[PDB]
């Protein structure tokens, strides 16, 4: 069993072309990436307070 | 006495594990985005129209005061 990663064909109707043009001219995906980075700032950092805290070890 | 005890999955196995790509579409048509842009442009144009006409009238008033004071 195998999969295709990049075998999609963009639709050529007027609405889809207009959507792609709006993406080009208004930077929708750039704003989406900015939005993920913003959301990701508002969560707890993963940093521990060495040397007062120590990483987990095992026997 | 004691029986075998080693790391095993729990009876019935584990729950399902998500692996499919999940990139949902936030959703707004190009028509709607362009219309919002054009609408805010039109509102700004109208507001600037009224404000700049008022500014012209104010400038004419100031010029009249200067003309009255000139002699
Ligand atoms: C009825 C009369 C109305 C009067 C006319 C008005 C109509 C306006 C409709 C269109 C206006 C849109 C123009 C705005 C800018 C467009 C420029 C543009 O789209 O360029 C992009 C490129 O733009 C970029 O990608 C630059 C991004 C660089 C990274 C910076 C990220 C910034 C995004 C975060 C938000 C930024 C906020 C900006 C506003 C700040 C306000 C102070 C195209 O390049 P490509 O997609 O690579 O392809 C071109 C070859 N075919």
């Amino acid at each position: 069993t195998y999969k295709f990663v990049n075998m999609r064909e963009p639709s050529m109707d007027m609405k889809s072309v207009t959507d792609r043009a709006a993406q080009t001219l208004l930077w929708t995906e750039l704003v989406r990436g900015l939005g993920m980075t913003l959301s990701y700032l508002f969560r707890e950092p993963a940093t521990i307070n060495y040397p007062f805290e120590k990483g987990p070890l095992s026997p | 006495a004691s029986k075998v005890k080693q790391d095993m999955p729990p009876p019935g196995g584990y729950g399902p594990i998500d692996y499919k790509r999940n990139l949902p579409r936030r959703g707004l048509s190009g028509y709607s985005m362009f219309a919002v842009g054009i609408g805010t442009l039109l509102f700004g144009y109208w507001s600037m129209m009224k404000w700049n006409r008022e500014r012209r009238r104010l400038q004419i008033e100031d010029f009249e005061a200067r003309i009255a004071l000139m002699p």
